[PDB]
């Protein structure tokens, strides 16, 4: 049984700006484990039948796990441009996989404030699909070369989410786990 | 019916003391976030802070942070803003805006706005 | 700080005519986190478009926002005299909330 337990039941998910990719293979994957596990505010699968997940074979299954506010879950999809989609985590045009998102307000939001989870607010170039960007050099927004200083005209790129349990339903923290399926000329070791 | 009521305008000499009250009627005051918007004369509005009446949680804008203290009373359903070291720039119409709790978050309801004079 | 620029500082319009108000954002923001408020002169602004397409309560059917990514647009198919106002696009993606400079819509 593939470690859908570890991915979906993580104690603390990764921030979106540095999302943890878990490539799972050489294991039997059951997707009935998804449905029972979490309330799944949004469960959208692109290019795949949600049913045929159980009966289909894939050589590499990618799990991209991160926390985003509910308004930015709709950004996680092919053909979507925004803050998360352009800067932090982007999907290819023909992305084939399941995007899974459930609210985590009682878990990931602290009463004073949760500044652990961050996202990339400023970036020079929109990410190429599935890329990861953890460079934190100060954005050279100002005409002056920023010279690695944070201030006016020069913004520190990661702005904390600052989740709180009482935020609006849109801004409550949703833990998003995104699945991607390769099927290259390899021993296809994920099936049913 | 839902509407936010606000205290009248006042004139204050450049100083550290001023208190502006927002009155909330028609809804549970503690449930919905309360945030203040400052509109300088002939300028686009800017966001001062955010106070959750339920527990008193406060978020501030960077420039006003530490200068304006936001607090509310659950009993009387009053949301206050207190500013310090008033300057001629502080003279602006101050709105109290109730951030919506829906899927989209926005300032669904606003106060009539209080005019601060620093002189 | 996310910085919002609105294309017309003022606008001249006529009834029955399309006019568009373009709110250009420095860094792309989720459409769900951009909203438009209508501030008629010397009154409390009321929400007008929230989420770039979802009109608020009491909003006329003529109004309809558009756009996504960096460039956000508000468009009125026909400009009634009631439509004359100043419209402030807001962003909530980046936490220090930055209203637009405003587009003072006036009739020709």
């Amino acid at each position: 049984l593939c470690p859908f337990d570890e991915v979906f039941n993580a104690t603390r998910f990764a921030s979106v700006y540095a999302w943890n990719r878990k490539r799972i293979s050489n294991c039997v994957a059951d997707y009935s484990v998804l449905y029972n596990f979490a309330p799944f505010f949004a469960f959208k699968c692109y290019g795949v039948s949600p049913t045929k997940l159980n009966d289909l074979c894939f050589t590499n299954v990618y799990a991209d796990s991160f926390v985003i506010r509910g308004n930015e879950v709709s950004q996680i999809a092919p053909g979507q441009t925004g803050n998360i989609a352009d800067y932090n985590y982007k999907l290819p045009d023909d992305f084939t996989g399941c995007v899974i998102a459930w609210n985590s307000n009682k878990l990931d939001s602290k009463v004073g404030g949760n500044y652990n989870y961050r996202y990339r607010l400023f970036r020079k170039s929109n990410l190429k699909p599935f890329e990861r960007d953890i460079s934190t050099e100060i954005y050279q927004a100002g005409n002056k070369p920023c010279n690695g200083v944070a201030g006016v005209n020069c913004y520190f790129p990661l702005q904390s989410y600052g989740f709180r349990p009482t935020y609006g339903v849109g801004h409550q923290p949703y833990r998003v786990v995104v699945l991607s399926f390769e099927l290259l000329h390899a021993p296809a070791t994920v099936c049913g | 019916q839902v509407q936010l009521q606000q205290s009248g305008a006042e004139l204050v000499r450049p100083g550290s003391s001023v208190k502006i009250s927002c009155k909330a009627s028609g809804y549970a005051f503690s449930n919905y976030w309360m945030n203040w918007v400052k509109q300088r004369p002939g300028e686009g509005l800017e966001w001062i802070g955010q106070i959750y009446p339920g527990d008193g949680d406060t978020d501030y804008n960077g420039k006003f942070k530490g200068r304006a203290t936001l607090t509310a009373d659950k009993s009387s359903s009053t949301a206050y803003m207190q500013l310090s070291s008033l300057t001629s720039e502080d003279s602006a119409v101050y709105f109290c805006a109730r951030g919506d709790d829906g899927y989209y978050v926005y300032f669904d309801y606003w106060g009539q706005g209080t005019t601060l004079t620093v002189s | 700080e996310i910085v919002l620029t609105q294309s017309p500082a003022l606008m001249a319009a006529s009834p029955g005519e399309k006019v568009t108000i373009t709110c250009s954002v420095s860094s792309s923001i989720g459409s769900n986190n951009l909203h438009w408020y209508q501030q008629k002169s010397e009154t409390s602004p009321k929400p007008w478009i929230y989420g770039t397409s979802n009109l608020a309560s009491g909003v006329p059917v003529r109004f309809s926002g558009s756009g996504s990514g960096t460039s956000y647009s508000l468009t009125i198919s026909t400009m009634e005299a009631e439509d004359a106002a100043t419209y402030y696009c807001q962003q909530w993606s980046g936490y220090p909330l930055t209203f637009g400079g405003g587009t003072k819509l006036e009739i020709k």
